């Protein structure tokens, strides 16, 4: 229903874009953007990792070792390489899936939060926007953003409309 | 009022459990490909063996005269290195190399072998110093007067130190049986080496070999590891290269084989023949035989991890 | 709340089943079924995979190799077999979990989409069905399916009821 | 208006992170169990060795006369194969087998060894052709007149080609010391083999062995790999089976051991003794020792992947 | 919006806490708590697992084996140890993520279920609570819990308010 | 009406894909750390070798007299165990140990070797019983009258049973060549062992060794495995320790090395030198070299799995 994104929203990941009679407005929501950013940062902190396991030389590039023990070594190294290639591919794919679903989840939860702020004074449009049945000025807009808009001190007027 | 998310004109395609080629806002690499073409040894005691072979540091050819008691945290083998000056080789050479790479260096101690009834100054032109010499840590035991016999000798060494002693001896294989009679006398020669963990016999075998540095003679180098207070015994009657000093492992280190220069300006714990891998990424696609503390080698050259959300532009 | 599924829906994965005064109707929704089908197809494309890594013989069935090197080989092969059995079981289990949750997610998102199409002209029943307060004919039904039903040109009549 | 999902009367139970036995609408198998009881070799140069052993192709017993210079992408060993006609064996046999399996075939070249002062036509009844013969690539060096001595000979071969040369020689162990004196004369015999990477000695040892094909004699086959321009040298005085032609690796191939027929109608890259594994599934439960490009072997015989949604019928 | 949890809810994982004119009340919901508990129990049943693969001795603590074969053995064992440490860490992390998201999902689905029970007779407050526009007594409360509250036999009265 | 979830005052921090240190309501351990300092052998036929070495059970030193035909499901080696009474060692000792650990015990059968022209009662003070004895399963073949020669003997054994036969013989290395002439006579001695899979020669080598129990003599123990109906042949002329009884594998078992006591009260399938690991957890951080049916060893000492929901207290 949010059929596309806002390329002009350069200030944050999630933002508001209102359009009443006073004018225009697009301002990022820092507390959700910072949540998704914090979670991605955590993923990067867990994946960017350094091992304290030292592995020594068991081969020899200058003078080849015995052919049989060399074939066993190459066989084992190839097996471990297969395992780590599989683990890397699956890890990247799973982490990407969870990242995308995570961002989408953050967006949806923000949407339903703003929806629960406007109880009967607004109605869902069907494309990610909210229809207000009373011209909400820009002070009311800033109150909607920082979660202070009164849910009943604008009710009756909007319920009539 | 309309709420949404951000987007960009040019995203980065990544792979997931479902699709291959999903544009996201931001992505980062997980497979390391950048290689530093140097051996980053900043902060490590490094020994570049150069023309000296790793095993030579135990026997002491002329090229290893400055590596007889080295000490290092990082040992570098070069392709031009050579373990021998007189043509020959070690038995179980790669195991000894792996022992010496993590030894942290070596410490020599005189074994105190005295002789009576033979000559002890065998030399050759291939082991050149001020003139014709031999291995610095070995002694070429011969007969007294150009021929005559070799007395059946039994020499013993007790390891009085608390760490295992590396003992290396040599069996000489001349180019002919006549040369073996010239050096040690006629008859079947036999060298017996015994201890607690070791038991083994050796018989020389003269014959013509391809000329390497001149000869056409060979020397078999063998080695055992004495335990503390354990005693090793040699029973020989000819064709025997005697050990003059034993080796002791200093501590711990790492050995690599490389052909790139040493750099004390960069630091790294992952080495390969082409240089040093300095990265925080979990994977690498540079060298599967890299040693040290490395990211796991993978066959994929790139695996993009999505650091941003789905990119859906207008 | 959708306490069971429709065994008679043989035309697609997700469908509509209406019941006004004109008659009956059950028609699959192709654009959601095709989404879930596309995602499962992608999973099968990523898992049905061919390796270009050739592994050679290090054992010998006709003349057994040295007992010690054979025990090292068997030990390594058994370890790698344990690793791959674990990876296979965990992969299958995780993929199945994500598949089930994915289908359920598609169903729920379709539900809330149809809900957002009917703004105040309908009310949620509580079992996955929608109560219309005005007899919607079959042209209105087809308009509901292909997402063209007008959200305000049926409003007042339903709001009275 | 009511919206929902589809369902079926008979679902397929699968396993997840949470439960074991969740009915889904559709599911597919991930562990391969179907095996083709043939060696699928469509599009590959295949050599079925049959009664010829893989190592015999280097020495050339009668059963390997048509495999002396074979060329293949796929090499098949059979259980009835034999490396020898005269009873004996190779030293480091499995390493040489692994070398020859991925060799892509072999190319023989005459080494040009001429002799003067000995006999060179040793034969036996076990290596039967038109009459009593020997290994096609070897020469049984004996003495001239039924006994008398063997001159100390030194023969040299230089590898003039750009690929490593496979050199194989043999030491003869007769059934008694009297037979060794009959063939090569009395006295201690010694065979010395030397090169750049190689150094080794060999002493014959006569004695009674169990009769295999008649004898009660044995032949030890040994082998080294000369590098380009490197020279190998043999110093022998009896009990020596000389190489007449050296081997060179053609390219690359794969070796398998099987007992099923060859089929040029099916194509496959995963082989085992029981046939070919042709599958796109990521896993297989057929043979853990399968070779080639195979799905990973797992112990589970079945792991159902859910291709459908949860099945909740009425 | 459920800004914290109830430390006094010792009877179950999810519960109700009502406050009408009759009095107070906090009672756990057994059928959702038992669902989450059943799923965690299943995770523990799949992870607490016993292997039937026997591994034999290839080393020797009393008499050290050959140095080269010992270095190959130690190299392989260290590689397998790296693989299993990675698999253990990733398994634990993923399972924990899915457990947390699973509990949160159960809570949300319960919330929307209770919401769909109260169709127009109640309105969302915005912090996980529901505002009833008619004083619902404790029989009505028990009817809300066991999912029997009539959605229309209290409607008109609440719609007036 | 307000609905929510439960919480606690003190949660348990766990790690996820995103964070490190998320408090949850309940959590459980997945990495086993508790070790039972005993060998849990409840319900298993256990043989504690004690002072008897595993290989000695084949040769039969005095300390292994009660282990010549043992039978077990679990074999325990001790640090005080010894394979020999007369100083010596086995060739391919660790392979034979690994064979005997999973053998399920051994069953001896007389090989039926009779002698004529030599003495067969060689004994020593180090193998002490009621007096001076030898290995129970071996026979020290000597000469008749204190010196004089050893006739060239050829003895044969055919494995008449359906399982492979373990054959062990010994080559004696005296402290001097004079002692070798005293026991077996002058001249070069040679022992030849042949079968279908085996071919090998052995030459004795006298010389001085460090004194272990008195001598200063050594005995090399060698072994092959005869196949059913296959025949082994020995051709010896001195310095030969003959096998009197062959060994046959009973079935299947497991071998461990430990220094803790045996306990028939606890049951366990995962063993290490420090005891038994009894756990249902998938991982363990106790011993990476544990054997049996064990949880996979990991380097992490603890990995908490969240069994509860997120903990958000007031
Ligand atoms: C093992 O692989 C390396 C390349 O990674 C190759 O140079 C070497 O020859 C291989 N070992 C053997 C025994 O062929
Ligand atoms: C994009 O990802 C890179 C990864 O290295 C990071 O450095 C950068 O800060 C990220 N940019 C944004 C806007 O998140
Ligand atoms: C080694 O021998 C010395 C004899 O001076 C003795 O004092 C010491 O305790 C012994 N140590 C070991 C480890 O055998
Ligand atoms: C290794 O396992 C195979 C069966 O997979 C068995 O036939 C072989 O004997 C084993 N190796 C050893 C040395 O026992
Ligand atoms: C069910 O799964 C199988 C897997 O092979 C697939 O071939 C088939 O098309 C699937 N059927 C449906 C209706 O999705
Ligand atoms: C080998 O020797 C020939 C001598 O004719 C020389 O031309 C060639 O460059 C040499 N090649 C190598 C690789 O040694
Ligand atoms: C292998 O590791 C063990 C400790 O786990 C150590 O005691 C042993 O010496 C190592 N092997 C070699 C050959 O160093
Ligand atoms: C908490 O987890 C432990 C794990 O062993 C379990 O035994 C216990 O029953 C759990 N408690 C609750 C209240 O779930
Ligand atoms: C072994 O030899 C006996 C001869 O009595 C024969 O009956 C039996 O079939 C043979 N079995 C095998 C496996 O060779």
């Amino acid at each position: 229903f949010i059929e596309n994104g806002w390329e002009g929203l350069i200030d944050g990941w999630y933002g508001f874009r209102h359009q009443n009679a006073q004018g225009e407005g697009t301002a990022a929501d820092y507390k959700s953007t910072q949540s998704a950013i914090d979670q991605i940062t955590g993923k990067l902190n867990r994946l960017i990792e350094k091992t304290n396991q030292q592995f020594e030389l068991i081969d020899n590039e200058f003078n080849e070792v015995e052919k049989q023990i060399g074939n066993v070594i190459n066989w084992t190294r190839d097996s471990i390489t297969e395992v780590w290639s599989y683990n890397a591919e699956l890890l990247v794919a799973m982490e990407n899936q969870h990242t995308i679903d995570l961002a989408d989840s953050e967006m949806d939860k923000l949407y339903e939060r703003v929806k629960r702020q406007l109880r009967e004074n607004a109605e869902e449009d069907g494309t990610g926007c909210f229809e207000i049945f009373h011209k909400c000025d820009d002070d009311c807009m800033a109150s909607i953003r920082n979660n202070t808009y009164d849910h009943s001190k604008y009710r009756e007027e909007a319920m009539q409309n | 009022i309309c709420l949404g998310h951000h987007a960009v004109s040019n995203g980065t395609k990544v792979n997931t459990l479902t699709e291959r080629g999903v544009e996201v806002v931001n992505a980062t690499e997980t497979v390391e490909r950048t290689n530093i073409p140097r051996i980053c040894s900043k902060g490590k005691r490094t020994v570049d063996l150069g023309q000296c072979g790793l095993l030579g540091t135990i026997t002491g050819p002329p090229q290893c005269d400055q590596f007889l008691e080295f000490s290092a945290d990082l040992i570098i083998e070069r392709r031009e290195g050579s373990d021998v000056c007189y043509p020959g080789k070690f038995v179980n050479e790669e195991a000894l190399r792996q022992i010496l790479r993590e030894s942290g260096g070596i410490d020599k101690e005189a074994m105190g072998f005295t002789y009576s009834g033979i000559r002890t100054n065998g030399a050759t032109s291939s082991c050149r110093r001020s003139g014709s010499s031999f291995y610095a840590e070995m002694k070429w035991l011969l007969s007294n007067t150009d021929n005559a016999a070799f007395p059946q000798m039994t020499k013993s060494y007790k390891n009085t130190r608390k760490s295992p002693a590396l003992i290396v001896w040599g069996i000489h294989h001349s180019g002919s049986t006549a040369e073996q009679t010239k050096l040690y006398g006629s008859g079947n020669k036999l060298v017996t080496v015994g201890s607690s963990n070791y038991q083994q016999s050796f018989v020389p075998s003269p014959g013509a070999r391809p000329q390497v540095n001149g000869l056409s003679g060979r020397i078999d180098f063998h080695w055992l590891m004495l335990n503390p207070n354990d005693t090793v015994t040699f029973s020989f009657n000819g064709a025997f290269i005697a050990p003059d000093r034993a080796s002791f492992l200093r501590g711990k280190s790492m050995g690599i084989q490389s052909g790139v220069q040493v750099d004390a300006n960069c630091e790294g714990d992952c080495y390969h023949s082409g240089g040093t891998i300095i990265s925080n990424l979990p994977f690498q696609n540079i060298d599967s035989r890299a040693v040290g503390k490395c990211p796991r080698y993978v066959k994929q050259r790139s695996l993009l991890l999505a650091t941003g959300m789905k990119n859906v532009p207008e």
